[PDB]
């Protein structure tokens, strides 16, 4: 519906489009005359489309005289037989005729059923037209598309991308640790917690001198757990969450990094950062400390007993809810049927 | 609503089982049919037929490795043959579980050919698979030695709502100065979150061996298995790509031609 | 009753009945006030010294609203001499042309001048399906913008279309500098008038812009004459085609864009991908400055140079196409099947401002 | 009973959904005592009819059905004929005509092909609809493929008219298939079902099938690319874990 | 001896010392060859650009033209920084998913042409993340003409759930030129795209609601605002100021087929094991210029609960400073004693191989 002359379809079409889609015609050719669509000459199929094609269709083509022909092949489709739509528009033809032919077009196309339509093509010459065009036609749909240098750097970029997904890397996924030292005060409170000597151990960096040390090994419950982390300052913590786990209880480490906010320097978080990776190498690799969870809170009031179980031991997932579709037909009078078809 | 009609919808349910969930539709069509025995009775080599299509790996106590389940390793009674070690055992198909290991001889004397391909295979397995099996057998079908190795590949993440299978079957017959090599993969995917998605695929590779001896044709034999193997998957990872933007965009488009997402108030009058 | 459809271009307005060959009225769409409260047309291009020049229709798109009205008024009134309270007016738009300013040209039409019932057509799909075709890349070059505008099945594609604002009156201004230059004077709006009709007569597009300069270089074989009012003949020849050379080079005229093969060329390949090879092979050529000689041969060239070798490229140039815009428009309004289509007076009262899209 | 309702519903999720029909014939073969209970539950993929009355084609669910016979949105007559099934109500078969051309002006400028219907029906206050689409697939052995588009929508209108509650609940089966040298033969296909609620300004410029139309189209696009990026993406992944090109 | 620290972007080269708080320089990284003076690159190729002939090596993130990217290393080091490249270590920054192959010829240019004492290549968003001040999360990278959505747990990328999307700040100037062309102003040659880019940086900003803010624009002159030229001429932006970086989350206003980085951080995220969502949707991190959007991240908050579960979480962390975060994490770890003992000096990459990075 784009600048439609607003040229419908005589009566007579709508029959003998009724008809033809019951495959009982070869070839329609439609012309408009009068301000109406029109049939011109109809054919019944004979041999096959490929045979017909070139005996049917070329003589109905006037030299200077725009037209449709609606060409019915042998291939089918889910609404049925399925058709070649050629719109014959010669350019030394009167404007007037070029245009209604191009106007209705549209109107045309959708009176008979887009379905139905698998190629259409537009042809100012007979050699566009002819059955070697209508081949060449399908031919430049198997041609390979025009693409701009951007277009094509963009699938080189695709395309060898492809290759790093499936790539087993890894060690390039991050940014290699760095190693701070751990201090002899630190990891000796390391190594007490790990024999169950502690329960808490607090670390801190020094930034300037670019080592991890000790700051805290305060006795420390789950309830107190939260006053022992900061509101001003990031830092490390390895805490023994005694719990009950389904009927068997546990003493069972959790590493915490707990950084506060924009409280923190981009320094000082961007050390906190890079630094965990190596630290927890050290403690599990060289202490053989078993480290269940390693949590990242930005506030010491997140940690409720229920918000360490759940990092801990986690639930099932929650199945998505879904509210009710409408009430339907109503007095739809009938059980449900499958409409099956062989 | 014939009862031997109820076991054979159950049992066709049953071969259609995605990998990693054969338990939960046989619980299914077990708590639909709610006749135990009729199930049972009905569906026992729909089972079997199941963990011989699907190349179920399985684990022989006090032998490493473990072995395929197929067609070609059946002996009747329920019981497998495990070609590798030369024995054979009672198996399970319900639960899958390997029990009965007792030494057999297997005849046709053809034990250097299923050796060396082992061998090989079990190798190749090791640098191309996360998590493959293969089992090679050696017969003399009518009349003509051949072998077949067969690989699986699965990963079964229930948690998150995933499994996939691989199985591969290589066939080729001891005849020189040439032999045909058969091949055929298969490769099954299930991914049911919030939905239901299965990606099915197959592909048969016919190619050429020549044989001399062992050490050398089964060099060139796993060489045509692992170039034909990484072709058909380089050609399904570039596939995902073509279907994305080609193939997909004919059932429907990501926008209209005219790159606008349509106005609704226009067309309305 | 007799409709009537106008064309409101850059420079030119054309306006005629439905039914006629061609616009019955063309007169430039200047507006000029002192520094009756104007003049309008070539009343006011006269009087260029003394006044204020102003276009409305600057680009395509009405920037300024009344001296639109004082335009539409001149074209009814006084070129067309018509009652509008008894005709319905087709109007053709610009591409790209925004909502609002749609809404206001239908306000006008209907609350200012009372017209019985109105349409409103898109300049660009008018011209290409004027050629038989609903698909094809319109080069529209007239007065004072050209643009690139693709159309798939008569549907715009809007971010595709390109729009260059070099144009035809700054080719005219162009050629009068070179034509300085080589010794001449043509100051007054007599002159200027002149220098329109030498470009529209004697200019070409040469098909290998340094070859044929090279030719003019050494010979007296492009050399047109041409003969001024008073019957002097004055001597024009290398200008012929460094006059409209300019739509390919537009850094002669100091511009920084691209000629109209590149932007055909960008306006192509800013297309879905399945659309690309179609719109090659469907160039329409639609504006007053496509009726150069050698235009299209010369754009087959550069655009063949430009795309794909394998590609097939075909530029069509209708002879009718100067005025293919009104050509369509009258074809369309002279239908008894298109009477429907128009809005209505009543219908707009009833609807309010934002019927015309709808 | 519920739990073998649960367990249909289970074994519907795992089998593959190129299969529906079939499968959903033999599972009420099973259990025929749920066979209402289930269909309500499970959405098959629609069926195209054509209407001899205007000779096109009209989509068939469980909402243009009254007893064995289906109503056609073109003719507003079922095939085969009835004496007296429900019909639109008068307000709403002229909201159902628009609709059903502004559904398939959508589904040219989407699908370029293949067949829609809109069926709308009264409820208490507001209303509820039906849109479906079915395009089917041509390109070759290598393009063969289907998709089904059902979008159900209550419209809890609010008398005043100033806003609207629509509710909606999409599911799309598709399934697509190549047939290539390279990778032999694909099915890659399934069933999605994503529900969006939303209520959004009506007006005389933006009706309810401006706004219905809007949701559907946001909904198909958002499916659509959670389809590809998301469904198809992650099998991907999987089959490359089971594999390796690259030796260990 | 101090090290060099150089963020090649997409569009612009951030380049300066380590330990500084902020790029020592930075500038265009467009290489301009005379069309058919040698080579002029960055704000000269801007410049001379008439005569010149223009070329984006980095135009996608991905280094593609390597004689061209060897030019833009030269300007950087002897004409932005003023050193000498064999006496300062460097750390180069990397593009998610940048290729094994790239980056083993990016430190082949480095020690082989330019004689760096020693050099390190990092991933851009994993730098991001890490001066957020955490080591789990989603980082959402949008600059000049590419946006990424990388997701990391503890420190790894996982490559399957990255997103690219080829729409960001180029892009974004372009439809903003557009937009204000439609509206009666003239923005069309490349100097006119340098002030608009301005307008848009000082000027734009992503509406909560889109629906509703184009009815207040409908409603008032409340959203207005004006720029001022260098003519001195003053033009008025209305709706065009959010309706530009509404383009972020709806790509079909630039005509392209694409979701929105909303859309696109829900499918990373969902490209990832049930097990982490729960850390990826509470730690969305933004980097990059693109992000700089008064409103963007409210914006996203809503629209990412909309996507999300009910019961979820979601938090987005816009740091003040993200427009250059990757270059400033960077410049704090290259300033590190500790870590460029892990770097590869120029002795260690001949005898072991151009393999080691
Ligand atoms: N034969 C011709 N050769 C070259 N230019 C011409 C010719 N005839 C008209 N023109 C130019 O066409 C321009 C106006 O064309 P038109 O399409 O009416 O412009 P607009 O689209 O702005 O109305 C004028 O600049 C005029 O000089
Ligand atoms: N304050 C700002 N607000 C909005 N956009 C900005 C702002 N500053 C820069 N930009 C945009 O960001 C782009 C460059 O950002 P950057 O992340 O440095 O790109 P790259 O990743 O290519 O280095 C510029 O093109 C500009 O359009
Ligand atoms: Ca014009
Ligand atoms: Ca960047």
């Amino acid at each position: 519906m784009s600048h439609q002359t607003g040229i419908q379809a005589s009566e007579d079409v709508k029959e003998i489009f009724a008809r033809a889609r019951n495959g009982k015609y070869r070839l329609l050719k439609i012309s408009i005359e009068n301000e109406q669509l029109v049939i011109g000459s109809y054919s019944q199929p004979s041999d096959s489309w490929d045979k017909d094609y070139d005996s049917f269709v070329l003589p109905l083509l006037e030299d200077k005289q725009p037209c449709y022909i609606l060409f019915r092949l042998d291939s089918q489709n889910a609404q049925g037989y399925e058709w070649i739509f050629i719109a014959w528009s010669p350019d030394h033809s009167h404007v007037r005729q070029k245009m209604l032919y191009a106007a209705t077009r549209a109107t045309l196309k959708k009176e008979f059923g887009g379905g139905h339509i698998k190629d259409e093509v537009f042809g100012t010459v007979k050699e566009d037209v002819s059955l070697h065009g209508y081949k060449k036609y399908l031919l430049s749909q198997s041609s390979p598309a025009p693409l701009t240098a951007a277009e094509e750097e963009l699938r080189q970029i695709k395309i060898n991308e492809v290759q790093t997904d499936v790539g087993v890397d890894t060690k390039h996924q991050t940014l290699q640790g760095v190693a701070f030292p751990i201090s002899r005060e630190a990891f000796q409170a390391l190594e007490k917690l790990n024999n169950r000597q502690l329960n808490y151990v607090q670390l801190e960096i020094d930034i300037k001198n670019e080592i991890i040390i000790l700051a805290n090994t305060t006795n420390t419950e789950l309830k107190d757990l939260p006053k022992r982390i900061p509101k001003d300052s990031a830092r490390y913590h390895f805490f023994l969450y005694k719990h009950s786990h389904e009927g068997d209880y546990l003493e069972s480490i959790v590493f915490i990094y707990s950084m506060p906010g924009y409280t923190c320097s981009i320094r000082e978080r961007m050390l906190y950062s890079s630094c965990k990776s190596r630290l927890l190498e050290i403690v599990e690799r060289q202490l053989q400390m078993d480290v269940i969870r390693k949590i990242e809170i930005d506030n010491g009031d997140e940690l409720t007993a229920d918000f360490l179980y759940e990092e801990v031991h986690p639930k099932q997932h929650a199945h998505k809810q879904s509210f009710a579709k409408p009430k339907g037909p109503a007095g739809k009078r009938g059980i449900r049927r499958l409409i099956r078809g062989p | 609503v014939s009862d031997e009609e109820k076991v054979r919808i159950a049992a066709k349910f049953i071969t259609h089982a995605p990998p990693g969930e054969f338990n939960e539709v046989f619980n299914d069509v077990r708590l639909l049919l709610n006749n135990d025995n009729l199930l049972r009775e009905g569906a026992a080599h729909a089972f079997a037929q199941y963990n011989m299509d699907q190349f179920t790996p399985v684990k022989i106590e006090g032998y490493d490795d473990q072995v395929l389940i197929t067609e070609h390793g059946d002996l009747g009674n329920s019981r497998f043959l495990d070609p590798r070690n030369q024995i054979s055992f009672k198996f399970d198909h319900l639960r899958k579980e390997a029990s009965d290991p007792q030494p057999e001889d297997v005849d046709g004397g053809l034990k250097s050919w299923r050796e060396s391909c082992d061998s090989a295979l079990r190798a190749y397995v090791k640098d191309h698979y996360s998590n493959g099996f293969c089992t090679v057998y050696a017969k003399t079908i009518d009349g003509q030695q051949t072998i077949i190795a067969c690989i699986e590949s699965h990963q079964f993440q229930p948690k998150n709502f995933w499994n996939g299978r691989w199985r591969s079957e290589w066939k080729f017959t001891i005849t020189p100065p040439s032999a045909q090599v058969v091949g055929v993969l298969k490769i099954q995917v299930h991914y049911y979150e919030d939905g239901n998605v299965q990606l099915v695929s197959h592909k048969d590779v016919q190619d050429s061996v020549t044989v001399s001896n062992e050490v050398q044709t089964t060099k060139e034999f796993i060489k045509i298995i692992e170039s034909a193997e990484n072709e058909y998957q380089t050609a399904i990872s570039e596939n995902y790509q073509t279907m994305s933007d080609t193939t997909f965009k004919a059932l429907r488009r990501q926008l209209p031609v005219t790159r606008t997402k349509i106005d609704w108030n226009k067309i309305l009058s | 009753t007799t409709a009537l459809v106008c064309d409101n271009g850059s420079g030119l307005v054309k306006a005629g009945f439905a039914g006629d060959d061609a616009p019955r009225a063309v007169f430039p769409s200047i507006v000029g006030r002192p520094r009756k409260d104007s003049y309008v047309g070539d009343e006011a291009q006269s009087k260029r010294g003394i006044l204020t020049l102003k276009y409305p229709i600057e680009h395509g798109i009405i920037t300024n609203w009344d001296d639109m009205e004082k335009i539409w008024h001149h074209t009814f009134y006084n070129e067309l001499r018509v009652a509008p309270e008894e005709h319905p007016t087709l109007l053709t738009e610009a591409p790209l042309n925004p909502k609002a300013n749609r809404e206001k040209m239908t306000q006008i039409m209907f609350e200012t001048f009372n017209v019985p019932a109105m349409y409103v057509a898109i300049q660009a799909v008018l011209s290409l399906y004027a050629s038989g075709r609903t698909t094809g890349i319109v080069l529209d070059s007239g007065d004072g913008v050209t643009h690139n505008v693709p159309i798939y099945e008569g549907y715009a594609l809007p971010h595709a279309i390109m729009r260059l604002d070099l144009a035809g009156r700054d080719l005219t201004d162009y050629l009068m500098k070179i034509l300085t230059e080589r010794g001449y004077s043509f100051v007054t709006t007599a002159e200027r008038e002149i220098v329109r009709d030498i470009k529209e007569k004697l200019c070409y597009v040469a098909l290998d812009f340094e070859n044929e300069m090279a030719t003019a270089a050494s010979s007296s074989s492009l050399e047109k004459s041409y003969e001024l009012p008073d019957g002097q003949v004055i001597t024009i020849g290398n200008e012929r085609f460094r006059c409209p050379e300019t739509l390919f080079q537009p850094s002669f005229i100091g511009m920084e864009s691209a000629g109209i093969h590149e932007t055909t060329y960008n306006s192509i390949m800013k297309c879905d991908i399945d659309i690309r090879k179609d719109l090659y092979a469907n160039n329409v050529m639609s504006g007053g400055t496509t009726m150069y000689p050698g235009i299209a041969d010369r754009m087959q060239k550069e655009i063949t140079a430009l795309a794909p070798s394998t590609m097939k490229i075909k530029i069509i140039a209708p002879p009718e196409r100067k005025y293919s815009v009104w050509i369509g428009g009258s074809i369309l309004a002279s239908l008894s099947t298109f009477q429907q289509m128009w809005i209505t007076k009543q219908e707009y009262d009833e609807a309010g401002p934002s019927i015309v899209h709808r | 009973s519920d739990q073998q309702l649960d367990c249909a519903l289970d074994l519907m999720r795992r089998l593959p959904p190129q299969q529906i029909e079939k499968n959903l014939s033999d599972l009420i073969d099973l259990v025929p005592s749920l066979c209402e209970d289930l269909l309500s539950s499970v959405d098959q993929p629609l069926k195209i009819a054509r209407d001899k009355v205007v000779g096109k084609d009209y989509l068939l669910c469980d909402y243009n059905r009254d007893g064995d016979s289906y109503r056609s949105p073109w003719s507003n007559k079922y095939d085969p004929p009835l004496e007296d099934g429900a019909m639109p109500s008068a307000r709403l078969r002229k909201l159902e005509v628009e609709a059903n051309n502004a559904f398939d002006q959508y589904r040219d400028l989407y699908f370029e092909g293949g067949v829609s219907s809109v069926y709308l029906w009264d409820l208490d206050h507001g209303f509820a609809g039906v849109i479906l689409i079915k395009k089917a697939g041509d390109g070759s052995k290598k393009i063969k493929g289907c998709w089904d588009s059902i979008h159900v929508v209550e419209v809890q209108e609010k008398s005043s008219g100033r806003t609207a509650h629509y509710k909606l609940t999409s599911t799309v089966m598709l399934w697509l298939q190549t047939n290539k040298s390279g990778s032999g033969t694909m099915n890659l296909g399934g069933s999605l079902t994503r529900q969006m609620e939303k209520d959004e300004t009506v007006s005389d410029c933006s009706p309810h099938i401006a706004n219905i139309g809007r949701l559907v189209e946001d909904m198909e696009n958002k499916i659509r690319s959670t389809l590809n990026e998301i469904y198809f993406g992650k099998t991907k992944d999987i089959v490359n874990g089971l594999r390796s090109v690259q030796t260990f």
